[PDB]
């Protein structure tokens, strides 16, 4: 593939695929018109951002002297356009949604949200102040904060709801995450009657971003700050991707893992299988903006091309994150543990160079590694990594507060209450239903149903003290539907026969005054019995639902498995 | 190897390289007849077979020795253990054989500077490594698993109690105990490098009852108790050997009471190791028979 680049070195279109593989969130460079000169560069969501100082690959520049100049444009522009949005936003009138909103579109996404976290920070440290101001006061500045953004979640919370880009959408959808972060931040802040102020630990525990202009190098603008460990941002370009529920468990892990990196260790959560592990190392790399390449175990593994990797992990000083790493063929367990240990060491020791089978080692460098617990409470690490690793568990993810947050970015109102009920619900079926080997009940089907109940919700209209009630009581319900209407989407379609009225029943539990509607494909339905009778086909009501749930289905994925017990009907 | 004074050799076994270079060195080193070290072979479970096939008829010279090393790991092979001279080793039981593996790890040299504090503050990291590892020998009583609290543990806490001595007294001959931000050290201390291994809620719990009960500021003050019901409390010093003369003057006995736990833990322990060896003479006698 180097070769692929280095031949069709002029002729960029040809190279494009392979960026997915030097670069985080660079998908492609937008070229002139004459295709001679990068204007900008491109994620893999279509986002675009066009680069301060344009660069040329005709003037002369090769192959490898060009895309070095691309990633200083990359980090240069990305570092100068944080400074504009910071100013932007510096003057713009938070109520006014309009001018916001008009805000959030100037930017990227990943500035977007840092010149939202930088302001939260710098906005809770006055608050608390220097350490000299009467409670009440401080709790004062904290329901300011508190309020202020609570109501710029509305106003996200509406626009959701209207039509917009798949682009624009992911957006919003992430910084109504990252705003339910900073209010529910300082909820807890609210609850701190002793509070030291601008120093009191229950603030210097979470991560925090200072940007200090009155400093040279654009770069070294940017300070992230957690409990006492600083980091620079590495400005590698993101594209929109994703973000998590900074959960409690997210921070605790976060700042395990940024005690880690502080203290020259590589980073080691564990826990059974779906917990957010490799995720979470995925979003601390984004937020401290490196670069994060995960490596799959569970798989053929190349050794090989291993080394080669880790050369460049430590020259780009990027992160590694081995997945399941102890799902690896012992004998490629103990080469790559051989491998990360000399690295590590290499680390903890400081020197600017690895001696890998000398080269330069980048400080910023991180190696990952999770798997699942070891017995009775021991790591499952190899002996030589077990005192070169800071280990996290992660055993129970935080359901209940990602599937709410979730919603919240859907649009959702009642988000709270939908979260509370949608947890158990998958709770109860998963353990009250037939252990068909298909059933996954776990969080990515957990987020499958809220992501649809999202798209439902666009497609659907709603509808004295007593009145509020009334009114909130029809609109609540009216929600309740939108996630049943996912529910019988993307759920019941696998179930097998025997567990449907096992799971109707749960939901009416769970679901009280509200019951699954019959699907309105009148159409289809005429057309299918239209051709039922051609065919001799008996035309029966629990036949022709399950080639709805196929209709339904298939105008979503691309990828459908209809399957069962030989003549169920399948492929009639 | 040193002490001894005659050409030595280690290698870690693990790589693909480790392998040959080893069963060369190693190999001349017979008949030359110097030492040879490997190191943890159990990595090489389907290798020894062959080095223990090759070791065995392999006539050396008087002065050959090979030492090998390992971890009580099954991977072994008997033939393996059988040619040669095992040696085992165990962390032997006791809050005061506790303490004085880990202070080789503390240097006079780390320990005695500045702040006069500094040492206290090591100390109650020390007692306290001690306590919790020595609750892990009353399972499930001291622990609900077996959390492996090692070495780099504390490393990485003098790390950090370091940090913040430096910040709050940096240059200065004496440091105040109330401005220093305990729950800050506790909280990294508790969650990032002793309670990161921890998945329970409980095990968390009883991590962050010692670390609050020996990480405060009223635990400088002189005669603060460590083990009430022996009398026994923290030394007053200042320096590593005003620390270790303390050390030296413990029984080499320790009690459950010591662990916080109540004595009668010890009649579990006692028990189960009870049975541990009535079902060990069963066994070597039921062979015996068929
Ligand atoms: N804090 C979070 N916010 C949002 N989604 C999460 C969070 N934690 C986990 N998830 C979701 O749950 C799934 C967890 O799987 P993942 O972490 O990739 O596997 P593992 O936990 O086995 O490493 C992910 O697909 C992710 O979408
Ligand atoms: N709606 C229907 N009414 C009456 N007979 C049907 C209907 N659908 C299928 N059949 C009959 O039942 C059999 C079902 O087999 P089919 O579903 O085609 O295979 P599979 O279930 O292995 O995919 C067919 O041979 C067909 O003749
Ligand atoms: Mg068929």
């Amino acid at each position: 593939d180097l070769l692929e680049i280095i031949g069709n070195s002029k002729d960029i279109i040809k190279i494009q695929k392979h960026f997915r593989k030097m670069f985080a969130g660079l998908a492609n460079l937008t070229l002139d018109d004459e295709k001679t000169t990068i204007i900008g560069m491109s994620s893999a969501e279509g986002e675009t951002v066009t680069f301060k100082k344009p660069i040329s690959i005709a003037n002369g520049p090769k192959i490898h002297e060009w895309l070095t100049m691309v990633e200083s444009e990359m980090k240069s522009t990305l570092a100068t356009l944080l400074s504009e949005s910071l100013q932007h936003f510096n003057q713009v009138d938070v109520n006014d949604h309009s001018k916001y909103s008009e805000w959030v579109d100037n930017y990227p996404t990943q500035l977007v949200l840092l010149t939202s976290q930088i302001v939260w920070s710098t906005q809770v440290d006055q608050a608390l102040g220097g350490g000299t101001l009467q409670q009440s006061k401080i709790q004062e500045q904290l329901q300011s904060i508190e309020q202020t953004t609570q109501m710029i979640l509305n106003n996200l919370a509406d626009s959701v709801l209207q039509d917009l880009s798949a682009q624009k959408r992911k957006k919003f959808e992430h910084l109504i995450t990252e705003l339910v972060h900073q209010r529910d931040v300082v909820r807890q802040l609210q609850k701190c009657k002793n509070l030291t102020g601008n120093k009191d630990f229950d603030w210097l525990y979470h991560m925090r971003y200072y940007y200090d202009a009155t400093q040279e190098n654009v770069l070294h603008k940017l300070v992230i700050h957690m409990a006492n460990a600083t980091f620079y941002y590495g400005f590698e370009y993101l594209g929109i991707g994703e973000r998590l529920v900074q959960t409690p468990l997210t921070d605790r892990c976060y700042l395990t893992l940024t005690q880690a990196l502080e203290s020259r260790m590589g980073g080691n959560p564990f826990g059974p299988a779906g917990t957010g592990k490799t995720e979470t190392v995925k979003a601390l790399g984004s937020q401290l903006g490196r670069f994060v390449l995960v490596f799959c175990c569970d798989e053929g593994f190349d050794l090989q091309a291993m080394s080669r990797i880790f050369v460049g992990l430590c020259q780009c000083g990027a992160w590694g994150c081995f997945d399941e790493f102890n799902r690896l063929e012992e004998r490629i367990l103990s080469a790559v543990s051989q491998q990360i240990q000399t690295i590590q060491v290499a680390l903890k020791e400081n020197s600017k160079e690895v001696e890998l089978l000398n080269i330069s080692l980048h400080q910023d460098m991180g190696i990952f590694v999770t798997m699942n617990p070891g017995y009775a409470g021991r790591s499952n690490l190899p002996d030589n990594l077990k005192k070169l690793f800071r280990s996290m568990a992660m055993i129970k993810p935080d359901r209940e507060m990602i599937a709410q947050v979730m919603l919240y970015s859907q649009g959702f109102k009642t988000a709270e209450v939908l979260a509370g009920k949608i947890v158990p619900l998958f709770k109860l079926c998963q353990e009250q239903l037939s252990a068909q080997s298909h059933y996954d009940f776990g969080l990515r089907a957990l987020k499958s149903v809220l992501v649809s109940a999202g798209g439902i919700k666009r497609k659907c209209q709603p509808p004295d003290a007593e009145s509020k009630t009334k009114a909130d009581q029809i609109y609540c319900q009216y929600e309740i539907g939108v996630l049943l209407n996912s529910i019988n989407d993307t759920m019941i379609p696998k179930l097998v026969a025997d567990d449907i009225p096992l799971i109707q029943s749960l939901l009416l539990d769970v679901f009280p005054g509200s019951q699954l509607q019959p699907i309105q494909m009148d159409q289809l339905r005429k057309k299918i019995q239209e051709i039922a009778k051609q065919r001799h086909l008996v035309t029966k009501q629990e036949w022709v639902e399950k080639i709805l749930q196929l209709h339904q289905i298939l105008n979503i994925n691309h990828g459908v498995m209809m399957v069962g017990p030989s003549g169920g009907g399948k492929t009639t | 190897a040193l002490q001894l004074h005659k050409q030595y050799k280690s290698f870690a076994i693990g790589s693909p390289e480790g392998f040959e270079l080893a069963e060369k060195s190693i190999y001349a080193a017979a008949k030359s007849g110097t030492w040879v070290l490997l190191k943890n072979i159990h990595l090489a479970p389907q290798w020894l077979v062959q080095l223990e096939k090759k070791l065995h008829s392999l006539s050396p010279h008087p002065s050959f020795r090979l030492f090998m090393t390992s971890e009580i790991h099954p991977a072994l092979p008997a033939n393996l253990l059988r040619m040669s001279n095992v040696f085992s080793y165990e962390n032997p039981p006791g809050v005061k054989a506790n303490l004085l593996h880990t202070f080789i790890g503390i240097p006079a040299t780390r320990m005695d500077k500045q702040p006069a504090e500094r040492s206290r503050i090591y100390f109650l990291l020390a007692w306290f490594h001690a306590i919790i590892q020595e609750r892990l020998r009353y399972i499930p009583l001291g622990w609900t698993k077996f959390f492996e609290f090692n070495d780099a543990d504390l490393r990485g806490a003098l790390d950090s109690i370091d940090y913040w001595v430096d910040l709050y007294s940096k240059g200065r001959s004496n440091i105040d105990p109330d401005k220093i931000p305990w729950i800050a050290v506790r909280t990294i201390l508790g969650s990032t490098i002793y309670g990161g291994r921890i998945d329970n809620e409980f095990d968390m719990r009883l991590l962050y009852s010692f670390l609050e009960q020996l990480f405060t500021p009223s635990a400088f003050n002189p005669d603060f108790p460590l083990v009430p019901s022996i009398g026994l409390s923290v030394p007053e010093g200042t320096t590593r050997a005003h620390f270790m003369k303390w050390i030296e003057a413990l029984p080499e006995i320790s009690t459950p009471i010591w662990l916080g736990l109540p004595e009668n833990a010890e009649s579990l322990l006692l028990s189960n190791k009870a049975r541990k060896m009535i079902n060990d003479l069963q066994k070597m006698q039921s062979s015996e028979e068929d």
